[PDB]
């Protein structure tokens, strides 16, 4: 609304590794990402889709298309609730205390859902998981929602 | 373990010493609904995830930013100097130093 | 340049002028040559080198001189702190396949067919992104070891 | 202060007043720095230095100078001292959640958010309370040695 916040088109020239002031449709999760916004990957799949849209053949941008796209999925950030996120690993181990066996996380992450990849699980892992195995997602989950 | 995955009904089934015991059809019909629930219910937490994922992504990339061109440079330096008289005096010389 | 390294540098200013008068004049690598073994260096190898100063080559001729063609010099200890963060795990030496996909996908310097060249006298190991240490030696101190 | 420290602030002193007068100003600051390889130093550096005092560093300015700083600075074999009355059995480095459980609980000033800071440029080992005697150093002299 500019609220016009013109930062969203100065982060727009960072992405953007050519200068011409278009960014690939391949690009558009993570950046929605980085502008402060988590829509899953299938709903970035979908709305490209839902809009005749395809991501396997070559795209450019222009900002006019990736501004509207941006603020069609800022309406979906009512869908970030933490007590959701700890609740869920809550049911994920047993007693209580949270911790979650690393090796539980690891391979919940990298193949239940959405495929993260290992080399991205031992990133969001690396510091929070010590050499005990147990990863406490109390801090965990609120070193995640840090960023 | 297994069935720790999946957006289906967590109640339709029922484990017991030799085998698991599954419902359908109406049981089944519940957990159908229940999976759809869970693509919300996950679909939604995979996204954050997703995000989040590569947001880390970023921490390195730029953390990276410098010590590449360390590298990067620091390189290229030695494939040209390599085949300089002056470096390869200095270099039988470097040892007799102290 | 750190100052030990500038160090190195004039000690290595010193053992090629060998008049110790400040200036390295022709005779001077003539004979800093003939010392390590070269009786037959031609005068058109030190006239090549002189032709890449200005002036004469005092001890600050030789230090622009060194740093122009050293713009990307690391010590020893900086490029095993890099490899240090490759392998966050210490001890192993870093597989082929991920040197070259990490120098190609983050920057254009670590485009595949400088990768080749890599390889190609950085031996196998060195090359694969395996080892690691030898390679941090010839950076800074050049041919096989 | 103990009289060898301040032996060591008095030679330090001397190597920095090149001019060997007594007192330190910005041309000696300069010179020391460009003797070390500073040849960019600005001279917005050395008035920030001179910044730092209400008069002419002299010797006596300049150790009251340091002691306003260094408050709270402590030897090595202080150091050691205090950390081997925490490994009583001597040789093996402490334990990381040791050090984190015993700064806090019994002080302000071992917090935990300062056991990040102390975790992160002192190393692991360091941080964690496992090494010991390399934090020692780097107290008594900063930087990575």
């Amino acid at each position: 609304s500019k609220a016009a916040a013109d930062d969203f088109k100065e982060a727009f020239l960072l992405f953007d590794r050519t200068g011409d002031a278009k960014i690939t449709a391949s690009q558009v999760g993570d950046i929605a990402r980085a502008l402060g916004q988590n829509p899953t990957n299938a709903e970035i799949n979908k709305i490209l889709g839902n809009p005749s849209k395809e991501e396997m053949n070559a795209a450019a941008i222009t900002f006019e298309e990736f501004l509207p796209m941006l603020q069609a999925a800022a309406n979906n950030k009512d869908q970030g609730t933490f007590e959701d996120f700890v609740e869920g690993l809550r049911v994920f181990d047993k007693e209580g205390n949270g911790t979650v066996m690393g090796a539980e996380l690891r391979h919940v992450l990298a193949t239940l859902g959405e495929k993260m990849t290992e080399e991205e699980v031992e990133e969001l892992m690396k510091g929070q998981e010590d050499s005990n195995g147990c990863i406490n997602y109390e801090a965990f989950v609120k070193h995640i929602m840090s960023v | 373990k297994l069935l720790g995955g999946g957006d289906v009904d967590h109640t339709q089934y029922a484990f017991g010493h030799t085998k698991v015991f599954f419902k359908a059809g109406l049981l089944g019909l519940l957990e159908e609904m229940r999976d759809d629930k869970l693509a919300e219910i996950i679909t939604a937490t995979q996204a954050r995830c997703r995000g989040f994922l590569m947001r880390v992504e970023y921490r390195a990339m730029v953390e990276r930013r410098e010590s590449i061109f360390c590298i990067q440079y620091n390189v290229r330096s030695f494939m040209n100097v390599k085949h300089w008289p002056w470096m390869k005096l200095f270099f039988k010389i470097k040892p007799l130093l102290k | 340049f750190d100052e030990t390294e500038i160090e190195d540098f004039k000690e290595a200013f010193t053992v090629i002028d060998q008049n110790a008068d400040g200036i390295i004049d022709k005779d001077d690598l003539r004979e800093t040559f003939a010392a390590m073994g070269r009786l037959n260096v031609k005068n058109e190898e030190l006239d090549a080198m002189i032709k890449e100063a200005s002036g004469p080559i005092n001890f600050t001729v030789f230090l622009t001189m060194f740093g122009e063609k050293l713009k990307g010099a690391d010590p020893e200890d900086v490029i095993m702190g890099a490899f240090k963060v490759l392998d966050p795990d210490g001890k192993g030496s870093i597989k082929k396949s991920f040197l070259e996909e990490l120098l190609t996908t983050g920057g254009g310097r670590f485009t595949p067919e400088e990768i080749k060249n890599m390889w190609a006298a950085f031996p196998p190991d060195v090359a694969g992104n395996v080892d690691y240490k030898n390679i941090c030696y010839v950076i800074t101190h050049g041919e096989d070891a």
